[PDB]
């Protein structure tokens, strides 16, 4: 009654038979912007089912020596489908999200993934190691796209913040012994009712294996991690010609 | 007084024994009710779990198609008094003329019912037994002949002076109860109450009676329960001179008003000693008979 | 709803996820001695939480050729903690018990343990084999202590009583395929309201493997059996100087 | 007559055919009702058992 | 609540712990012939418990290269017990059935059985391959008895009918990963209130493995399939001397 679940939105349906309940980010469901909070005067467009659907963006292979990966939102969808088209044609952006991470193994595999959502996850550079060099992460690292990016130092999350305290953010654990999926529902987290879907990344999703994957030789060595996500209550405003980046 | 919550709300002192079960009358065996074919899913009386430690409660109706049988078979004969209130041999006293055992014309028999397996196996089925006793003394010569001899049976409670001779001063029986009968008379029969200091006789006492080191010399004290030492039985031929006839005396005990507690597995090995669960280590035999193969009868 | 259980008493808590219900010895919960049953005139001491707690006394290794083990009560605790101190300082004794035997294995292990409580379990000797020798068990065998004692002839339980009829006593089965724990709650079983906690052993706990342990080579060969127990409604009376044995 | 319980309570002779289903009129194809996004756990219409 | 089931009828009881519900053939329980449907004037005999019981007739071994087997009803019981004796002594016949197919494996075995009930399952011959020969199946193939018969071309069911559409008949799937038993309750299916139990076979039961059995070397290679069945509401009429075939 809590291990089996089915999430349907738009024209896509995601099922699961070994779920571990659903986390609502900060105990708040996604909702449309209230008229007392909106600041733009133009009437926003609400395409509804054409954008509020589960997008399966990429598949990452979990290995015994993996460090972890992170994705930026809504960067991952800035170039995907009708949602990406609307985000390119419209200046303003507002939506929630429903992130479903899939990672399935057998009863003889072991390992634990920490799936967390960190708002305004600003990536820092290693500052040339010693710290005397004022470097900045490249565009391909600050906005990795749909491929995500592999963490270099997951202990500090490449941002000087320990991962041991990452659980203060909305998070779920994919421990292969019990559950093979993590569901996090994240409302719009920003200091503004609307923001640019290209320049600003509202939050970053982190998938870091805390307990290394292990299995005896002979079992299936390819354990993929697949990210599936669906915007919720998406709004757009400030239409103009399309902008690619 | 009581002002702290952990004392006010404390369950300390609740002396009521929460009993999950209550005794229900059952004069006869349970009736069998009508049953029909039953084809359903999810609910299954046949599959049980002896893992829990509880006997399976599946009934006849829940397994096969049964008829309606009004069972009027009485369960009276399996009760404790019906099972135990049958006199059986518990001790034998020999009074020879010339011998090494009791050539003095008297014999002291320490009261214990563990000397004969027939009685011992029955009584040893329960750990604690509380009952009255009825003792019958059948005396006769070794040839089974009755002779005109007058005997005295004395009950010697623990602590009372044990007679040491046929003319001892202890036979004055000024306080001890004594029975004077002749062999020509019917066997003497008396009723003995529950005299144990404990609330019930215990056939098995997993402990020692006194403190201190239990060395080799102080090693026979294991398994001996002072709460079962009901005293000594003294019998003599009433006279100053030696009796003309040799006598053998058999004592039959019959429990009544029996109450029993804590059933235990019934003995399956040959008895070796009084008040001792010792068994032949090299001669351990199976409880039941054996067969050549399991696939054949 | 019957396989998961948690027993808490005193300051100790024991949990289990593969339980097999709880057996109350003779359908009677432990209770304090009633004023119509008590015979001592001095006011008994009821230390409560300082003695009514789960004691983990020893760990025995189950092997494919094991014969079985037994423990004597309250001998196992005569030298353990505040309970042992009270039992040494006080002449009289009264308590119930809650015995929790732990024996955990994998789904590929097999075997069955019979955990039973036999009141007044008097141990007999082999009588020199033939039976012509009137021997008595040594002190280390009649009062084994916290280490228990390994049965020599588990078929007769070293007492001339068949183990096939041992199930008439309060008992549970640890069959590794389903359950890994056995819980038995035993009230005070004696013919007296109080008794000495040193000289008299109220009951003996028997753990005898009826079906031998088996597993293919490669699996974990060490299958420990751990006994955990907690006195219930313990009373003490007749205080004097401490007595060690 | 009938005096034994297994005959009195017997279901022998019950000639009614217990039908778990009954025919319902369906002149046209079934209508499609409005549905919305549904994100809940425990309850799952998609997973079935053929 | 749906995986565990127990079927009791007559003096026989069949249990199951990995059931997959019960299929009632065409949504109709077996019932006695109504007086408005009966045509014979003699009073039928209803032996009840002596014939309405679970008969375990034969055991077939499932192999990785098995093609499938079928049984004919009530041919399988024409020579079994009191039911067979009544079917031989009586001309007319009417009964339902409760077919319970047992096929148990481990969690590391895989394969799927299609257990279906096809009324009036007429077996055809291969017509000499080319189809120019007007052959008929032998007596041992049209009435195989309690041994059943192995299908030669399970794709056409040896009758020119595709097995892909066999699921339109009352059927259950024995997929070794989930369930190890299939239960089908079949009422009397005929155009007549009564018929001969020897000449006419009301329906045929088909057990065809659609997904081949597989397992790594080392596991139990013998996976038996056992058919257990119980007539329901059996009637007989037209008594005469016994007829063997
Ligand atoms: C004429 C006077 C006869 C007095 C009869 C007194 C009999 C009292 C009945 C119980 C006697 C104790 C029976 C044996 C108990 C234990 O098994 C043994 N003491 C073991 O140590």
């Amino acid at each position: 009654s809590d291990r089996v679940a089915q999430l349907t939105i738009g024209n896509s349906t995601i099922t699961t038979q070994e779920a571990a309940n659903i986390i609502v980010g900060y105990g708040e469901w996604p909702s449309y912007c209230s008229d007392s909070d909106a600041t733009a005067v133009d009437k926003p467009t609400r395409p509804d089912v054409s954008v509020n659907r589960f997008y399966t963006l990429d598949t990452k292979l979990w290995e015994k020596s993996s460090k972890g990966w992170y994705w930026k939102f809504p960067d991952v969808l800035t170039e995907t489908g009708v949602f990406g088209q609307n985000a390119q044609f419209h200046y303003l952006y507002r939506s929630g999200f429903c992130i479903h991470v899939q990672c399935n193994a057998s009863k003889f595999h072991q390992g634990a993934l920490l799936v967390a959502v960190l708002p305004e996850y600003v990536i820092g550079s290693v500052a040339g190691g010693t710290g005397t060099e004022d470097t900045h992460p490249p565009y391909k690292q600050t906005q990795p796209g749909a491929d995500g990016f592999e963490l270099q130092h997951p202990y500090v999350l490449d941002a000087g913040i320990p991962i041991s305290q990452l659980t203060v953010c909305p998070h779920q654990w994919i421990n292969l012994r019990t559950n093979n999926c993590a569901t996090i529902i994240v409302p719009y987290i920003n200091a503004l009712p609307f923001d640019s879907a290209l320049n600003h990344c509202n939050f970053g999703l982190l998938v870091v294996p805390i307990s290394p994957l292990d299995y005896d030789q002979g079992a299936t060595p390819v354990i993929p991690i697949t990210i599936t996500l669906a915007p919720m209550c998406s709004e757009f405003a400030g239409l103009r010609q399309a902008v690619t980046q | 007084g009581d002002r702290v919550a952990d004392v006010i709300e404390s369950s300390i002192g609740d002396s009521v024994s929460r009993a999950l079960t209550r005794a229900l009358p059952a004069p006869t065996g349970q009736d069998t009710q009508v049953s029909s074919h039953r084809l359903d899913t999810g609910k299954v009386p046949a599959l049980q779990a002896a893992e829990i430690g509880a006997s399976s409660n599946a009934s006849d109706e829940s397994m096969i198609e049964t008829r309606c049988v009004l069972n009027s078979h009485s369960t009276a004969e399996t009760t404790l008094d019906s099972f135990f209130s049958r006199a059986g041999l518990v001790g034998e006293i020999d009074l020879p003329l010339e011998g090494t055992t009791n050539p003095n014309g008297y014999a002291n028999w320490d009261i214990d019912i563990t000397g004969y397996a027939q009685m011992r196996r029955k009584v040893e089925l329960f750990t604690y037994m509380r009952f009255d006793a009825e003792f019958t003394f059948v005396a006769c010569t070794p040839t089974g002949q009755v002779v005109p001899q007058l005997l005295q049976y004395m009950f010697v409670p623990p602590g009372a002076p044990k007679p040491d001779s046929r003319e001892s001063l202890a036979w004055q029986t000024a306080t001890n109860p004594s029975v004077f009968v002749k062999l020509s008379d019917p066997p003497a029969q008396v009723s003995v109450p529950f005299m144990s200091p404990a609330s019930a006789y215990q056939w098995f006492y997993d402990g020692y009676p006194t403190f201190g080191e239990h060395k080799q010399e102080k090693d026979l004290e294991y398994g001996a329960c002072p709460n079962n030492m009901m005293g000594t039985f003294s019998v003599r031929t009433v006279g100053t001179s030696k009796s003309k006839y040799p006598l053998v005396i058999r004592i039959y005990m019959r429990m009544k008003h029996v109450r029993a507690w804590i059933p235990r597995p019934m003995r399956n090995q040959n008895y070796l000693f009084k008040a001792n669960p010792n068994y032949a280590g090299n001669f351990i035999k199976p409880t039941g008979a054996s067969r050549t193969a399991i696939t054949t009868l």
